[PDB]
């Protein structure tokens, strides 16, 4: 947590239908957007903090 | 492994999005179609429906 | 000289202009475009916006 990896993800095709067939993903809370309907929006560059 | 669920490790990824005036590069899995002009249709551009 | 007739034209023109410009207000919501709200937000809480 004190060295959280921040990966800049750009020039991608964000397919959010691949993280649900994996292990049970809990607490999928999106602040500002809906959990679904994310496959129709074009973002400029996202950041993944793991 | 024998501790309660409140103390078990949980991996967490935070996906921070951005929306500014620039050509977008991260879209969703939607196959784009051809451009048919001079006809009232439903446009579905990057962020304008 | 012909001001008593141009005044009504200017009044109706500005009444239409302000009526069009009132669509540029959020009225306490997050945006003024409905396609920007229906796309990001789901119907459950999009009603309050």
């Amino acid at each position: 947590v004190y060295a959280w990896n921040r990966k800049r993800i750009s020039n991608c095709v964000a397919d959010y239908s691949v993280l649900y067939n994996l292990a049970p993903f809990f607490t999928f809370k999106c602040y500002g957007v809906s959990p679904t309907k994310l496959n129709d929006l074009c973002f400029t560059n996202v950041y993944a903090d793991s | 492994p024998t501790y309660g669920v409140g103390h078990q490790p949980y991996r967490v990824v935070v996906l921070s999005f951005e929306l500014l005036h620039a050509p977008a590069t991260v879209c969703g899995p939607k196959k784009s179609t051809n451009l048919v002009k001079n006809k009232c249709v439903n446009f579905n551009f990057n962020g304008l429906k | 000289a012909l001001g008593k007739l141009q005044d009504v034209v200017n009044h109706n023109a500005q009444a239409l202009n302000t009526l069009v410009k009132q669509l540029s207000s959020k009225f306490g919501a997050i945006s003024s475009v409905l396609n920007d709200i229906f796309s990001r937000l789901d119907p459950p809480e999009a009603e309050v916006q």
